[PDB]
């Protein structure tokens, strides 16, 4: 309904300069990439109540936080992008600014259902060779939860051995002969 | 480039007992590819 | 004409000595078949949690490997809550069964607890012995672990973990010193008004102790940037009490309810017969709750109401003079500085040998015991 | 749970395909192990020659996946077929049972132990011998059986091998309960393993009389010269019963007790007597609590000898099958007793464990298998059996559980060295109150591999067992989803399908297939921890009923939004909770719901797919989406 | 107690002990202090000193 | 320790185990193997160095061989520890080879 | 078994009374000499 | 005001099952220490 | 008391089977 990033916002500004002011801010742990600044931050010193207050009023630029990203080498051809929320809109945008053969899905659509998204994504995603703990996406259900038993998992296996040769057990104790 | 030509299948029979062994038999990487390539140089 | 008070205390006291003991305890099978049965119920409920303590979980083969990591400070708020449970019932369930101690009745003596020793304090009121105190007492570590799980979730949900913690768990609890427990609640309230913080971030009085003692609670980084701005006189001392409690504004009934879903419903639970001071309230005895009700109420003085143990030593004596008792016997278990206790309690009002035994009786059974080495 | 691989048997359910056709898997020693005209003779003359060559063989003993268990390929020959096996049985059986490292609290570090028992290294002695290497006693000392198990899992609990000879791991087991009844443990793996190499073994075993030069173990059979040989590999997972109903693990049976003696009084080395071991069968009885008629089942420790048979016999009757001073039978029931060692050999020190596999399956099945070892007479020595209401089934017999009832089995696992052990055991608890289908409609199944060619292989086979058993029941899909995510030990490389039914799964685990058998080269595709970037939409696009599959299906994220919605409403903030549970909400819902809505629902999947162990590189945020 | 009930002669006591797997290893070769370190205060805990 | 067999309720002959750690039986794999035998298997396997102490003094309780490797002397002490600890054994033979 | 699995009060002088013959005259004493079941077992041991 | 009477008998009631019910006693810890005794303190006398 | 006394007294002989000739040097070798 309003026009966000654009002189509506002006008003709103010195008391979400407040708002940004109560929080706590530390370094990040994986680097951020920022529309806001069309940069890569690494450091709290950009995160500063100032950061809210521009975001807020300032034009959202992909564009140069992605070309910003990938000059740097954080993201290419080979990483695998991942769409977290509804509809695949910004994967999209990483992926013209990086090539077209990027593997990027998402997994909640209105088109699709969740689980045509999420085997096509999670296949490629997985077999790109990532670690997991389904314990923790699954255990789920307190009272739906029954195990029974199957058969084992399939194997792929391969002959191991060191040939007995000679029978050189009858002849223990002998000498060469 | 020999030497980073030969350290590369002296990786592949063996691959921190392991590693031990790798960098005795270089001589003849669990603590300390592309970082062992540098290392070299 | 006497009454002795079995008090159990909370977090601040260290268990370690008190564990340690504990499994030397080799004079009775009761003691190490509950010390040993404890991880069993423990883990029937341990299960049922949230994701997160799935991850810093940490190792435990027995009750035995906690040890080192709740000096080192890097064990949860669940387990080392439970830890401090099962160190003050196996306390008691030594005394009086390897101590040959009589139990606890309604003329004699009454239970007291904080935090912590508030659980530990409905299963004593609640057995007839030790043998029938066993399984209660069990019921009692579930409800511990349960107990400091859901506080570490809510505060593990309050502040996350610190980048320079290294694993160590760091303190929501700090005590004060030279102030009154007003005072210093109009200095939280005035530092409230002047920074920016939230309705459920602020910092608060959890604790009442003393004319000038008290205990504040709130963030590693907000509960710094309070305690420095208490200067000197005042004192500030750190406390390991690793998750918010006492604290009505984070959590409600719900809370207490879920807590104590590991108790099922049934007909057949006994009633608190030894009356528990519960000096936290309005009302400072309660007797003949159902055990389920009195651990529900008793969880809800662990997590809604604060703590005044201003109010301790009176409530007490109120008791004991009720039932026409000139002074009490203190018998502290795991009390952080019990031994000031009973002149505080005696101060509102106006010894002891072995019983030998068969040939090979007063000594431990055999059972369990120091194997000797012929 | 219980994995194993016995004579040919690559699972427990060709082993009850052994069982109930009769089927006796006794032949000579193949080539493999070692050559039978050199060290076989019907006289033995030259030294280091015995008089049989039988046994009963693991001819798939070799087989082993060095991609999966951190192995090189000039390492895994080394490792003892026992210490290999006994690796990939305990895996099968942790998929199997309830536990994957890092899920509930019974799955955590030292709260799993490990026993295993042992009676022979031939590997070290015989194969890895003739070249000796750096790996031989790391793949040859019995210790590493049950301590590979630890270092991959990452069990950080007690680690024991026992070697009480031919009662080795019904001793492991009796030590395993004694550990769970301590609190060191509460997950135990119990196992056992004989896989021998040694010609050796062989020799002086029968130069000692102790194996059948004629055939198999015959037990009961009027001519029984001996046992003969026998291979097996088994891993079972055990918990107490209140930890196990806490997670609601499957649960094949209960153990009630276990005990152990020695026989002392013999007049030899040799062989057990019978006194002691009827004093250990009462023991039991009067430890766990029940009578004589309380047990319908022994399953016995037959070595397939006259004096052993004979002996057991008696112990066995006179505990279970008591007769009154008037000559009337004590038992109101049937008693049927029998022998495992009949059909896949005396598996020595993996006996007890092979013999407890029986009963859970012949638990499972409700059957009592054919016994096979009588070939010609029954044994003169016993006692009458019919008498007394014990019997021998020829053919197989119904065995029906009766109604709010559990029968309970006695198991006899003994020793040369003397030593005799026994257990109790007991049906599982009845379920809670009945089956109930999966509410969830769509599921996903994971599949895993180190190598392309084994992921292949993976994808082929899964494929071939879904063409099996497509069609059998409705369950099979969601218990198969439960399972493959959660219990496997997955790594690196990992495929994933999804759908309703297992025609869906089929359908998309095909065309990967179809993709991997074409258009695909020998290398694999980066294995560098894969680089994840995280993108976050703003609130655009979203729409009514967002996730509300996630919400009603998966429980971490409930926990997440539903803490999410108190922490609002304490903030003096707006409910969502309400969005995701209703969704003709959405229509008049006002900017600040729909906005913490969409982050909410942003923190909440971002929390979901770490849980998965996705490692974000880094993330980027597109105006609201940056929050999250 | 059967010790001293029998007068036999005790030249110590055991008070405890313990065990535990070094399963956090980088090897299956070296066993590491950290797994040492919490079972010598387990056995410290379990004999109680 | 002045043992006498049934002269006291604790040396009581079923009242009395034995449990002793052992790494490898290099006997039977070299010298007994070069001429094989009868008492072959008897004189080589881990499991009769506890039982044939069992058998002489007519010990009638627990038997078994623990393999730790280097540590197995000590976890069977644990596990006799764990027997006289649980009333299993009065009387526990603890030792290693 | 009865006054602690059984969770059975514990005999009092006001209530009830003890009584019996030959060997329950030994545990007659026992159990009329304590207060509770932990304080019954060392005298119950003594009686046997 | 009913009264309760505990009357113990003499060698002529059969203990046989009474003592092999109680062998099987778990539940509480103190009827298993107390049959644990027993007999050791029974042989020793 | 039980006073520290002298061990049986062991009427010993040496019961030993002698390793002989290396073979265990030549494991899968031939005979030759």
């Amino acid at each position: 309904p309003m026009a966000f990033h654009t002189g509506q916002v002006d008003p709103i500004l010195p008391e979400l300069l407040q708002v940004a002011a109560a929080c706590s801010i530390q370094d990040p742990q994986i680097p951020v990439i920022s529309p806001a600044y069309g940069k890569v931050i690494r450091s709290a010193k950009d995160f500063q109540p100032e950061y809210f207050t521009h975001h807020c009023r300032s034009s959202v630029n992909m564009v140069d936080a992605l070309q910003s990203a990938v000059e740097e080498g954080l993201l290419d051809k080979n990483v695998i992008g991942l769409e977290i929320g509804p509809g695949p809109v910004v994967t999209q945008f990483v992926k013209e600014a990086v090539g077209t053969t990027m593997q990027t899905f998402a997994s909640i659509n209105k088109d699709k259902d969740t689980w045509q998204l999420m085997t096509q994504a999670l296949a490629k995603f997985y077999l790109a060779g990532a670690s997991v703990e389904w314990s923790r996406y699954h255990e789920d259900f307190p009272g739906a939860q029954k195990v029974l038993e199957l058969p084992a998992y399939g194997w792929a296996l391969k002959n191991y051995w060191l040939q007995y040769v000679n029978d050189w057990s009858l002849r223990k104790g002998d000498p060469a002969v | 480039g020999t030497v980073w030509r030969d350290a590369l299948k002296i990786l592949s029979e063996e691959s921190s007992l392991m590693s031990l062994v790798i960098t005795s038999r270089l001589r003849d990487l669990f603590e300390e590819i592309f970082d062992l390539r540098k290392r070299f140089s | 004409a006497q009454m002795r008070v079995v008090a159990f205390g909370d977090q601040t006291y260290d268990c370690s000595e008190a564990v340690s003991q504990l499994l030397r305890v080799r004079d009775d099978a009761i003691v190490v078949d509950f010390l040993e049965r404890a991880p069993a119920v423990l883990k029937a409920e341990l299960a049922r949690l949230s994701s997160e303590q799935q991850e810093e979980t940490p190792r435990f083969a027995t009750l035995a490997e906690l040890v080192p990591r709740y000096r080192a400070g890097t064990l949860n708020p669940a387990v080392s809550q439970a830890l401090t449970c099962i160190a003050q019932l196996g306390l008691f369930i030594r005394q009086h069964s390897s101590g040959q101690e009589a139990y606890p009745t309604a003329h004699d003596s009454c239970i007291t607890g904080v935090a912590t020793g508030a659980l530990t304090a409905v299963a004593v009121g609640s057995a007839s012995s030790v043998t029938a105190l066993v399984p209660l007492a069990l019921h009692t570590v579930a409800v511990a672990v349960r107990l400091g799980a859901r506080a570490w979730e809510i505060g593990s949900c309050l502040a996350d973990a610190r980048r320079g913690a290294n694993g160590r768990y760091a303190s929501w609890t700090s005590a004060v010193g030279g102030i009154s427990p007003q005072d210093l609640q109009d200095r939280i309230s005035a530092y409230t008004a002047e920074q920016a913080l939230a309705s459920v971030s602020v910092p608060y009085l959890s604790a009442a102790v003393g004319p000038g003692q008290s205990s504040v609670s709130a963030a590693p980084v907000i509960l710094d940037a309070f305690l420095s701005t208490l200067l000197r006189p005042l004192t500030t001392t750190r406390l390991p009490i690793t998750a918010p409690y006492h604290a009505p504004h984070l959590f409600t009934a719900k809370d207490v309810q879920h807590v104590t879903d590991c108790l099922p419903p049934s007909e057949a639970w006994p009633t608190v017969r030894i009356p528990i001071i519960s000096f936290s309230r309005d009302e400072a005895v309660s007797r003949g709750a159902s055990f389920p009700a009195a651990m529900s109420e008793a969880v809800r003085d662990c997590l809604i109401r604060p703590i005044a143990l201003d109010r301790m030593a009176v409530s007490i004596a109120n008791h004991a003079r009720d039932l026409g008792k000139d002074s009490v016997l203190p018998s502290p278990i795991a009390l952080s500085f019990s031994d000031k206790l009973g002149p505080q309690v005696n101060s509102h009002l106006p010894t002891s040998k072995s019983i030998p035994s068969a040939i090979g009786a007063e000594q431990q059974p055999m059972a369990k015991s120091p194997i000797a080495i012929l | 749970a219980a994995s194993g691989r016995f004579p040919q048997s690559s699972s427990m359910d060709q082993f009850w395909d052994v069982l109930i056709n009769g089927v006796d898997t006794h032949e000579l020693v193949p080539p493999t192990r070692w050559n039978a005209a050199t060290h076989v003779s019907e006289d033995p003359k030259a030294k280091n020659v015995s008089g049989t060559g039988f046994g009963c063989w693991l001819h798939e003993a070799g087989e082993f996946d060095a991609a999966y268990f951190n192995m090189s390929p000039r390492e895994a020959p080394q490792v003892d077929p026992a210490q290999r096996l006994a690796l990939l049985t305990a895996t099968e059986a942790l998929e199997q049972a309830g536990v994957v490292p890092n899920r509930t609290s019974s799955t955590q570090k030292n709260r799993v132990g490990v026993w295993y028992g042992a009676t022979s290294n031939d590997w070290m002695e015989t194969n890895s011998a003739q070249n000796v290497d750096t790996y031989f006693i790391p793949g040859g000392n019995r210790a590493f059986i049950p301590g590979r198990v630890n270092y991959f899992h990452k069990f950080s609990g007690p680690s024991y091998t026992i070697d009480t000879a031919c009662s080795s791991s019904l001793a492991a087991l009796h030590m395993a309960c004694n550990a769970l009844w301590r609190g060191e443990v509460d997950t135990a793996i119990v196992g056992g393993t004989n896989v021998l190499t040694n010609p050796d073994m062989t020799a002086g075993l029968d130069a000692g009389h102790f194996l059948s030069r004629s055939g198999n173990c015959k037990t009961f059979d009027d001519e029984a010269d001996g046992y003969c040989r026998g291979e097996a590999v088994v891993t079972l997972i055990l918990k107490r019963l209140p930890d196990a109903q806490a997670d609601k693990d499957p649960i094949q049976a209960s153990i009630l007790g276990i005990a152990t003696n020695h026989s002392a009084e013999a007049a030899s080395i040799t062989r057990p007597h019978a006194g002691a071991q009827q004093d250990l069968f009462q023991q039991v009885l009067t430890e766990t609590g029940l009578t004589a008629n309380d047990i319908s089942v022994c399953e016995m420790h037959g070595t397939g000898t006259q004096a052993g048979d004979s002996g057991e016999t008696t112990s066995v009757v006179e505990t279970l099958a008591p007769l009154n001073r008037s000559g009337s039978a004590v038992r109101t029931t049937p008693l049927y007793i029998g022998a495992v060692k009949s059909n896949v050999g005396h598996a020595e020190s993996a006996a007890g464990v092979s013999s407890l596999a029986k009963i859970l399956l012949m638990l499972k099945h409700s059957k009592i298998p054919p016994h096979v070892g009588i070939k010609t007479k029954l044994n003169h020595r016993l006692p009458d059996l019919a008498a007394r209401n014990t019997h021998i089934a020829r053919s197989e017999v119904p065995w029906p559980r009766p109604k709010n009832g559990k029968r309970r089995v006695l198991l006899n696992n003994f020793s040369a060295a003397g030593g005799n052990t026994c257990l109790v055991l007991e049906d599982a608890p009845e379920p809670e109150d009945s089956q109930e289908v999966d509410p969830r409609e769509h599921h996903i199944v994971a599949l895993s591999a180190k190598t392309p060619d084994s992921m292949v292989n993976n994808l082929t086979n899964m494929i071939t067992w879904i063409d099996k058993h497509s069609g059998d029941s409705l369950a099979t899909l969601p218990q198969l989803s439960y399972t493959t995510t959660a219990r496997r030990v997955h790594h690196r490389h990992r495929a994933v399908a999804t759908g309703t039914d297992l025609l869906q799964i089929r359908s998309s685990l095909q065309e990967q297939l179809d993709r991997r058998v074409s258009g695909e080269r020998s290398i694999p595709h980066p294995p560098n921890g894969p680089s994840f970037v995280l993108a976050f939409t703003g609130q655009g696009s979203a729409f009514a009923g967002m996730g509300v599959d996630l919400y009603k299906r998966f429980a971490s994220f409930r926990s997440d939004i539903a803490r999410y919605d108190q922490i609002c409403e304490g903030m003096s903030l707006p409910s969502i909770k309400a969005m995701f549970e209703d969704e003709k909400v959405f229509s008049t819902a006002s900017p600040t719901l729909q906005q913490l809505t969409h982050v909410c629902f942003q923190m909440a999947l971002y929390r979901l797919w770490k849980s998965l162990g996705v490692q974000a590189k880094a993330v980027v945020g597109h105006a609201l989406g940056e929050y999250a």
